[PDB]
């Protein structure tokens, strides 16, 4: 009826049995580069993050804040290019939600003690928090250089909101 | 004339060609792979064969020995496929090897090991359709010619009424009327 | 004395039809493949299988709602009476500025030949 | 096509038995219809994966197989600024250990240069592949690698800038079959690597591939020798015996490669 | 007096030549002359017109060339591999290999013959065709392109 009813098989592990840990899934997708993997492991990550901080702590997971820097600069760029309507296409549309989605793991991650004080020893997240800070500053002033695109708005709304929460806690290391 | 020409060639093509039995499953983020070409992702792990240091770590070398072990696996999914015999069969260094291995088995690629009889099964956005997997022709087959001459032969076919069945590796041929 | 070269060249020759002999004897005829027992798995010289995969190929079925998969290997092999050669990497500094026009034009044929043969 | 019906993947390893049999020859750690065909590879099975079972090797790993757990290796964390990218010390190993009623004799090449692994771990690797995991074993193991890796060290890497020839003669036996070739090798040009060489006198020969190592990894011994007596200065130069007609470098020259099994 | 060694291994070339078979010379090969070099060669195959060694010379060079070229002509339907013209050559590997490869790029070699004849590796089979299953985190789902 099948070759699994040898003996042999009688004796498999429960942990293979699915074939990935999804910890090792969520890596190894964001690592791949495909788009669909991204998101959904994306979403994961920050379920994770708002319903269970402790098994993704920056401390006992290391090299798990370079994915996310990969993810976030270029929503630098992108929001230095949001003076105008500059998002029409697809794949603009997916990195810029992959910036955000990024962005506020991270923010959800700084709430604790451990994963702040990774996040303070990063001059990356420290110059991006400065730069989301001046254009918010440029915004507030009035200046003529750099005027938001009301178009845009929305997006920059979020932006601002998560930059100042980690500004918050960061707050208290300098 | 050309007719018993490619019927020969079909025969011979035919002949020498490995017929899957067992299904080979791996993980959906390891969906970049492609077994004649190769990607970013490995030329970032695997700096040594392409940064042109050596002479003895060449890009077709790499290509050969990676190849070497993943047909290997293919044809019998359900073995572990160690380092040593690998290592009994190829003309690397150890070390280098051992990277292609790791590497390898790292992405699922080979020795991914799952029970799969404890998942359902589903249906991707393409699907309902004919698809031919247009393989390159074998040298040592091509017929002895002493005008044009193209060919676009078809080998095999398999035709599957679910995915479940495409998964199973079960044809219309045998599953109707099995029991 | 004239005659030295001549046998050692058809001896050469007769060493080569002996070698071929030999290994289609042991590899293709006695068996189809030697197994090999490292990975308990069979060797076929690597001539008869074919090396890469030039892409896919994709339609429809005949009618709507006709949910069957049609999985099929094809061959294709355009201008199968003009053998391949390394021509695809001489680079153009070489042969270059030292060759009648047609010859040229023959170098680029065939390059472009073997690079279209690369494709589906 | 039910679940129940598919096939665990990648569970069982009957290496080490195979490795035992007598049947299989392993030169190293010893002691429709099926016409003339040993496996399935190229007779298609009728979507059955039963069938399978028609060949006793099949059968011989389903039945006397092992479950086996995975390597884990250090995920490849690669280094820091490391691998100066020099570019390679490759020296040969031999390994000839008696283990109480086994016999082990292997070889295989080693990058002096890469320090991505260490001799303890291929210990490891190589004492889980034969099933005979013993602390003892892996480090006489460690110790054999470590000395011939002190010992053929400097003289590897020692790049030759003078043109020499020297007549090769090649002598490898696998289990009892004796593969003998001369030749004339020139120390100085890095076109040509001991594999290729190697990989175009298998092709030739129709030989399996179990030969392209060994010869490859001899001719890598010989040429380390060679250097040692080109450091003491114990190498001349003078001539070197290629049979040419009359000048040099002409159609002659040397024999050919052969292989042969043999007793006694 | 060497003038004399010519002429005997002119005489010699001539009598190959008179007992060689007719081949087929590729286009895009026209410009070769079995009694010259046409800097193709010079350029393509350096190191043997540096003098660097006592033995890479230009003569030779043109008597192995010519040798091997005939040597395959005395029956094209062949292919003609590595092991019977190091058999039969003295130089070193190396230089054997260069050259071999060389004739075979231009078609002067192994243009026309018989594809049965030629040596290749024994590896596994090539499962390229194969059906592979991706896994995904929900199920087992056939990976097809799109």
């Amino acid at each position: 009826y099948s070759l699994a009813n040898f003996n042999v098989f009688q004796s498999l592990p429960k942990e293979t049995a699915r074939g990935v840990d999804d910890l090792t899934r969520m890596e190894m997708a964001l690592l791949s580069g495909i788009p669909e993997e991204i998101k959904w492991s994306l979403k994961k990550y920050l379920t994770y993050s708002n319903k269970a901080p402790y098994m993704i702590s920056l401390r006992t997971l290391p090299d798990l804040l370079p994915l996310f820097k990969t993810f976030i600069l270029p929503l630098e760029r992108i929001v230095e290019g949001l003076n105008k309507s500059s998002i029409c296409d697809s794949k603009a549309m997916d990195s810029l939600q992959m910036g955000l989605n990024a962005l506020l793991i991270l923010r959800n991650l700084a709430q604790d003690t451990d994963s702040v004080q990774i996040l303070v020893k990063d001059r990356e997240i420290k110059s991006f928090i400065l730069f989301i800070l001046k254009k918010f500053q440029c915004v507030a002033t009035g200046d003529n250089k750099w005027q938001l695109y009301e178009g845009n708005a929305t997006f920059f709304n979020e932006l601002t909101h998560y930059t100042l929460d980690l500004m918050e806690a960061i707050s208290s290391y300098i | 004339n050309y007719e018993q020409e490619a019927q020969k060639l079909e025969e011979k093509a035919l002949r020498f060609l490995a017929k899957q039995t067992h299904p080979v499953i791996i993980p959906s983020f390891a969906s970049w792979f492609d077994i004649s070409k190769i990607h970013e992702i490995e030329k970032r792990s695997n700096p040594d064969f392409f940064n042109d240091s050596s002479r003895f770590k060449t890009p077709k070398a790499y290509k050969d020995t990676r190849n070497f072990i993943i047909n290997t696996y293919r044809l019998s999914p359900y073995e572990y496929l160690t380092i040593t015999a690998v290592r009994r069969n190829v003309a690397m260094d150890v070390a280098s090897i051992v990277k292609i291995h790791a590497f390898l088995e790292k992405w699922g690629l080979i020795n991914y090991q799952i029970d799969p009889r404890t998942k359902p099964s589903l249906i991707g956005p393409s699907f309902t359709g004919h698809f031919q997997v247009v393989l390159d022709t074998p040298q040592g087959l091509k017929p002895f010619l002493p005008k044009e001459f193209p060919v676009n032969l078809t080998i095999k076919k398999n035709v599957y009424d679910s995915a479940q069945d495409f998964n199973a590796l079960q044809d219309e041929s045998r599953n109707s009327r099995q029991i | 004395s004239t005659n030295w070269l001549y046998q050692h060249s058809a001896a050469c020759s007769r060493f080569n039809s002996d070698l071929f002999y030999d290994r289609v004897k042991v590899l293709l005829v006695d068996q189809q493949g030697l197994r090999d027992a490292y990975t308990n798995i069979l060797h076929i010289p690597e001539s008869t299988q074919s090396t890469t995969v030039l892409g896919w190929r994709r339609s429809k079925n005949d009618s709507p709602s006709d949910t069957s998969i049609v999985y099929e290997t094809v061959i294709h092999d355009n201008d199968l009476n003009k053998p391949k050669t390394g021509l695809s990497e001489i680079p153009k500094e070489i042969y270059e500025d030292v060759v009648d026009e047609d010859v040229l034009r023959a170098i680029t044929e065939q390059q472009n030949f073997e690079k279209c043969n690369e494709y589906i | 096509s039910h679940q129940n019906q598919l096939i665990p993947q990648a569970y069982i390893s009957n290496f080490h038995n195979r490795l035992t049999n007598e049947d299989d020859g392993i030169p190293i750690f010893t002691m429709q219809d099926i016409g003339n065909a040993v496996l399935p590879d190229l007779q298609d099975q009728h979507h059955n994966p039963f069938n399978i079972l028609r060949y006793p090797k099949i059968r011989d790993t389903f039945i006397n197989g092992k479950v086996v757990s995975p390597y884990r290796l250090n995920t490849d964390q690669e280094t820091k600024a490391n691998a100066n990218s020099g570019e390679a010390i490759m020296i040969p190993i031999t390994l000839d250990i008696e283990h109480m009623g086994h016999t082990i004799k292997d070889q295989f090449l080693w990058n002096y240069n890469d320090d991505s692994i260490s001799p303890e771990e291929f210990a490891s690797i190589y004492c889980k592949d034969l099933d005979m995991t013993s602390a003892t074993l892996q480090t006489q193991i460690a110790n054999i690698i470590k000395e011939q890796l002190k010992d053929l060290e400097n003289i590897a890497a020692t790049e030759i800038m003078s043109d020499l020839h020297v007549i090769i003669n090649l002598t490898c036996n696998l289990q009892d079959r004796f593969f003998e070739d001369n030749f004339q090798w020139n120390l100085n040009d890095k076109s040509l690597t001991p594999e290729r060489f190697a990989t175009s006198i298998v092709q030739d020969l129709g030989l399996t591939r179990e030969f392209i190592p060994l010869i490859s990894q001899s001719l890598h011994e010989t040429i380390l020798k060679i250097k040692k007596d080109w450091v003491d200065g114990h190498l001349i130069q003078d001539h070197v015996p290629n049979d040419a007609a009359f000048d040099i470098d002409e159609l002659g020259s040397n024999w050919c490669p052969r292989v042969e099994i043999l007793t006694k | 007096y060497e003038q004399e060694a010519q002429k005997l291994e002119e005489k010699a070339l001539r009598f190959l030549a008179k007992q060689t078979h007719p081949v087929i010379i590729p286009s895009f090969a026209s410009w070769f002359d079995i009694s010259k070099i046409h800097e193709i060669e010079k350029r393509s195959n350096p190191d043997f017109f540096n003098d660097s060694s006592r033995f890479k010379t230009p003569k030779a060079y043109k008597d192995t060339r010519n040798f091997i070229i005939n040597t395959y002509r005395l029956s094209p339907y062949e292919y003609l591999t590595i092991t019977a013209v190091r058999r039969n050559v003295a130089m070193d590997v190396a230089s054997i290999v260069k050259i071999h490869a060389f004739l075979e790029k231009w078609g002067l070699i192994n243009y026309q013959i018989d594809p049965r004849t030629k040596p290749s590796l024994i590896g596994p089979s090539f499962t390229g065709h194969f059906q592979v299953v991706l896994d995904t985190p929900q199920g087992l789902k056939p990976f097809l392109p799109e």
